[PDB]
């Protein structure tokens, strides 16, 4: 950079630019049957796991404090407003186009064109779909892992919000920022021309009102073209949502590994209950089930305190997504690249 | 000074000053009074204490269990089994009871993380709200933040946000520029108004509408440019004199 | 269960075993037929109820079972008779959560009491038929969001507020918990001379156990001190002058 003791450098134009953070705010919610994974549907088992029942109900204890949380966590970032603001029939907004941000009431879900793109990125079909014990019955021949990890006890617990609940909590809030700005965040919302609520936001970077009534047209096709190199990107670019995807993946793996670890024999003369109990006699027999019996527990308390690690990692994001809503979309934000690189307008 | 902060004008705050300190004060007997009427105000700070009781209790219920032993107890063990044999239930139970404290440990470790982030999000509150304005949005409470208060609580801290919160609104008819003669005119901090016949310039916060002055507005570029200038006299005081 | 199986063993192959190592297909002895084995339990329930105290009434809800299979799925057949009413139709109403039973689904949305799932929640209600005698049964409802509200929104339309509210609020932070130590020997030997002797291989074990401990102490005191420790003056109250009638006592 060539510095002078005289000599300053000034923008003569500018650039606005839309830019894309992704922040993961819940992971699934799991709950693993501690007799059915151990035991395997066993009448022999169960009877030593009596007094083990105490480990397991504490194993549950922590999966159910991870459960209510995400649904917490998924509350926080999307409750911030109770009042649903209904959308508008869209009117003159000073040129600029938010139909593709708005939701498409002639679609199922009523959600976003651009929230449609991002639920396409994103593949939760690997990590779960419905199964009814029919279905797996029937469909013997294909060894899906969503079937193998139901009939071993472990089963996925369907979010509190669902998808569409979660689209009407941003449709409101997008409703409200474009509506009445900052406003409808602190106190009843009021409402305000679009045009002159971005000159507030231009006033507030420290940019003149004047300038931006005099390039109105041109910042409106500027914000317009960003929005449309938006969705082309998320469209023609399959690897945008990694984070999203990781948090699926880390729990189905971590689903699949505690299947495989049944397979393992802790020092037992096999890793099968039926064959033990088919060899050997009670008292013989009770040596070895009591070896694979706390094996098990082992690989179930390992599985639970790698949750309650994620838990915690997940519930940092989701607080700093929370924290992103209310001073990004509900306010105009001072703090340097907190809602986005150069001087931030506004958030959607 | 804090009304300043917020975007209100000082004389707002010194010709309210008895209504600001009368509604502050029933907001303080307000919460009183919610605290002393309702049993279930500090869930959090409980939640805490019975965790770490039911966490030790359940410690005491895992010595009950037998990890593959004959029994639970050392003394039965010793006093059936002569030390040989002895050994290999004991170190049943030693292996057990040793993973039943790593369990707990763990789980307060975890536990330790979570109060760190809270005690780490209380500091900075403390700093931001209590010895200073913050503008950021609902970081000090939801409305315009005016100032905070402490509370000591045990294995906690309880804070008091006093807020600003916009009441009743009207509806008025708004224009982004006024054309006086030919040139374009913007407010410096307010919003031009009109009550039907006539263009006032106001605060956004207060309804406090007033004369378009030359003072008050800054004139830039031609009526042409902004799409929504509507025509209005801007007053001089300099002329009259 | 029993059922035929599609896949083929080859000759010298008598038995099929699965990823867990569980026999997934077996072949019949008499007959050269595969059967595949399947757990007879599929699992997946839960128990909404209101407290105890308040009622015994309960709502069952099963995950992956749909109403027409739900006596099928539990064995109804062979249940207790109390089991059997819970598995009974009439209180079936069908959710994206699962099936639930015993509990009425009501058309008017709540803020949610207690979460069923899939935006479905139940609640303790005061449902009286021919409203002359009130009586308490639980309802399914799905879940309120929120009033429905609409922005009027106008290109020269402004709101402006014309008057103010002071309002004081309450958020309550964690900043310590309790802090324990644990006597490793104490704890597993019980004051027994024999133990311990094993245990002294263990020590190192219950060293490591003390210092992560130890380190939770010093943290929960530390976090006290970031919290309150901000200013070390510590400024004397004044006999109270006036603050602008602002009470502060
Ligand atoms: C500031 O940059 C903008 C955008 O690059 C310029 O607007 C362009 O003007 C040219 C004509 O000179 C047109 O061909 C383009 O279509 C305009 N861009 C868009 C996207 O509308 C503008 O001219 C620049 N201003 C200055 C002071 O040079
Ligand atoms: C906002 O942008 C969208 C997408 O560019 C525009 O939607 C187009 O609408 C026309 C009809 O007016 C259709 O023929 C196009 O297929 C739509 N999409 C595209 C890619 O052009 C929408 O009209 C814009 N809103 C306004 C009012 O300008
Ligand atoms: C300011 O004007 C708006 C729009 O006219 C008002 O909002 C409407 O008020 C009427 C009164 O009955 C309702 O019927 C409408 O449903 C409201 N919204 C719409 C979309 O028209 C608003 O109430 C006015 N402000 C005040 C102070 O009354
Ligand atoms: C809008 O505000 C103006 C203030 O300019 C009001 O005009 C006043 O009207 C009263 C009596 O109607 C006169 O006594 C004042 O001298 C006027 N003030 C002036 C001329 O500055 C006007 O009444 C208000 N209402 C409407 C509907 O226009
Ligand atoms: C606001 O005032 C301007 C300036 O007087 C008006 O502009 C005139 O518009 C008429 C037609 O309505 C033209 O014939 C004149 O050439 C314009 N200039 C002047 C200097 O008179 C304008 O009509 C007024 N109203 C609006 C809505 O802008
Ligand atoms: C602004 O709000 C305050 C508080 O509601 C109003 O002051 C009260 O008004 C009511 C209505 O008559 C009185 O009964 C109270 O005695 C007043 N004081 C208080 C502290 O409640 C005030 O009048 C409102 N101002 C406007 C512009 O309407
Ligand atoms: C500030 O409020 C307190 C109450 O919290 C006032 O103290 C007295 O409180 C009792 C009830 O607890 C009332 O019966 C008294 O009337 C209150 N004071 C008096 C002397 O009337 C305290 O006085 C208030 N401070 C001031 C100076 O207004
Ligand atoms: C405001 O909206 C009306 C109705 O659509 C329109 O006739 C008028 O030209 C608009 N004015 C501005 C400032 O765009
Ligand atoms: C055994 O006898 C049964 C009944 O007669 C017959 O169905 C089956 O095929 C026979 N299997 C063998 C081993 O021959
Ligand atoms: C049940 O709870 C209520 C308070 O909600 C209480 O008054 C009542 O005593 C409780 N019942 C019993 C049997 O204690
Ligand atoms: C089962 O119930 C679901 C709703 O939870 C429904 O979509 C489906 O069509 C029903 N039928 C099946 C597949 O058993
Ligand atoms: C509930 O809604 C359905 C569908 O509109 C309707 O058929 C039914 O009569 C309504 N009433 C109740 C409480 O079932």
């Amino acid at each position: 950079v060539a510095y002078s003791n005289n000599s300053i450098a000034i923008p003569t134009n500018f650039t606005i630019s839309v830019t894309t953070e992704i922040l993961p705010v819940s992971m699934t919610k799991t709950s693993v049957d501690c007799t059915m994974y151990i035991c395997g549907d066993s009448i022999e088992c169960s009877n030593l796991l009596l007094q083990y029942g105490s480990f397991c109900t504490q194993l549950n204890r922590a999966l159910t404090g991870i459960a209510v949380e995400q649904d917490k966590n998924t509350q926080e970032v999307f409750a911030q407003v109770k009042q649903i603001y209904k959308t508008p029939p869209i009117k003159d907004f000073g040129g600029f186009n938010f139909s593709q941000i708005l939701p498409d009431p002639s679609k199922p879900s009523k959600r976003s064109f651009i929230e449609d793109l991002l639920f396409n990125k994103v593949t939760l079909a690997d990590a779960g779909f419905i199964k009814q014990y029919g279905d797996c019955l029937g469909d013997i021949a294909a060894r899906d892992l969503i079937c193998a990890q139901k009939f071993n006890g472990l089963t996925v617990l369907p979010p509190l919000l669902t998808d569409e609940m979660i689209a009407q909590y941003t449709s409101a809030l997008l409703a409200g920022t474009i509506t009445s700005g900052w406003t409808f965040g602190a106190g009843a919302a009021l409402q305000i021309p679009f045009a002159m609520q971005m000159a507030y936001r231009f006033n507030g970077i420290g940019v003149t009102q004047n300038v931006l009534y005099e390039n109105q047209k041109l910042i409106a096709n500027q914000f317009n073209s960003a929005i449309g190199k938006i969705q082309d990107s998320l469209s023609s670019t399959a690897s945008a949502l990694g984070k999203l995807q990781d948090v699926v993946n880390q729990n189905a793996q971590a689903l699949n590994t505690l299947v495989k670890q049944l397979s393992s024999n802790f020092g037992a003369i096999s890793s099968v209950l039926n064959d033990i109990l088919s060899r050997l006699d009670p008292p013989e027999a009770e040596v070895q089930i009591d070896r694979l019996i706390t094996g098990r527990l082992q690989s179930l308390q390992t599985y639970v305190t790698q949750q309650l690690i994620r838990a915690a990692e997940i519930r940092a994001s989701a607080n700093l997504a929370a924290t992103k809503m209310s001073e990004c979309v509900l306010g105009q934000s001072k703090r340097v690249d907190f809602c986005g690189k150069g001087y931030h307008l506004m958030s959607f | 000074y804090r009304f300043n902060g917020i975007g209100v004008t000082q004389n707002v705050l010194y010709e309210n000053q008895k209504l600001i300190a009368n509604q502050f004060n029933s907001a303080i007997g307000k919460i009183q009074d919610s605290l002393s009427s309702t049993a279930s105000a500090l869930g959090k700070l409980q939640d805490v204490v019975n965790q770490n009781a039911q966490a030790l209790n359940t410690l005491v219920k895992q010595l009950s269990s037998n990890f593959g032993a004959i029994s639970s107890v050392l003394n039965d063990i010793l006093s059936r089994l002569d030390p040989p044999e002895a050994e290999v239930q004991i170190d049943r139970l030693i292996t057990g009871r040793l993973q039943s404290l790593q369990t707990y440990v763990t789980q307060q470790l975890i536990r330790a993380a979570e109060i760190r982030a809270s005690a780490n999000l209380a500091a900075t509150k403390m700093s931001e709200c209590v010895l200073g304005q913050s503008k950021r949005v609902d970081f000090c409470g939801k409305g315009y933040h005016l100032m905070s208060f402490p509370q000591s609580a045990p294995h906690g801290v309880v804070f008091l946000h006093v807020t600003y919160v916009p009441a009743q609104e009207k509806n008025f008819t708004t224009a982004p520029a006024i054309c006086h003669e030919g040139k374009a005119h913007f407010p410096r901090e307010g919003v031009f108004v009109s009550n039907g016949t006539h263009w006032f310039i106001t605060q956004r916060n207060f309804y406090e509408p007033q004369i378009i002055t030359t003072d008050n507005t800054f004139v830039s570029g031609s009526c042409d440019v902004v799409i929504g200038i509507v025509n209005n006299t801007v007053y001089d005081p300099l002329q009259p004199e | 269960v029993l059922t035929t199986s599609k896949k083929q063993f080859l000759p010298f192959q008598q038995f099929g075993r699965d990823i867990s190592d569980t026999t997934d297909a077996v072949r019949d002895p008499q007959t050269l037929e595969i059967l595949d084995i399947t757990p007879c339990s599929f699992g997946g329930v839960s128990v909404i109820t209101p407290g105890t105290n308040t009622s015994n009434q309960v709502a069952v809800l099963y995950q992956d079972v749909n109403c027409t299979e739900v006596p099928m799925a539990i064995h109804a057949e062979q249940l207790t008779p109390a089991w059997r009413v819970y598995s009974a139709g009439a209180n079936v109403f069908q959710t994206r959560a699962g099936c639930l039973v015993g509990a009425e689904h009501v058309n008017n949305s709540y803020e949610c009491d207690i979460p069923v799932g899939a935006g479905i929640c139940a609640s303790y209600h005061s449902m009286s038929s021919l409203r002359s005698v009130n009586q308490r049964s639980i309802i399914a409802y799905t879940m309120s969001l929120g009033a429905e509200n609409s922005v009027a929104y106008s290109n020269n339309s402004i709101a402006i507020p014309t008057n103010f509210t002071i309002s004081v609020t309450t958020e309550i932070l964690p900043v310590s918990m309790t802090k324990t130590s644990v006597d490793c020997t104490m704890y597993i030997c019980g004051d027994s001379i024999e133990c311990s002797n094993l245990l002294l291989q263990y020590g190192s074990f219950c060293t490591q156990l003390n210092r992560a401990l130890t380190g939770i102490a010093v943290e929960q005191d530390k976090n006290t001190q970031e919290v309150f420790a901000q200013v070390k003056q510590i400024y004397k109250t004044p006999p109270i002058k006036d603050f602008g009638g602002f009470n502060f006592s």
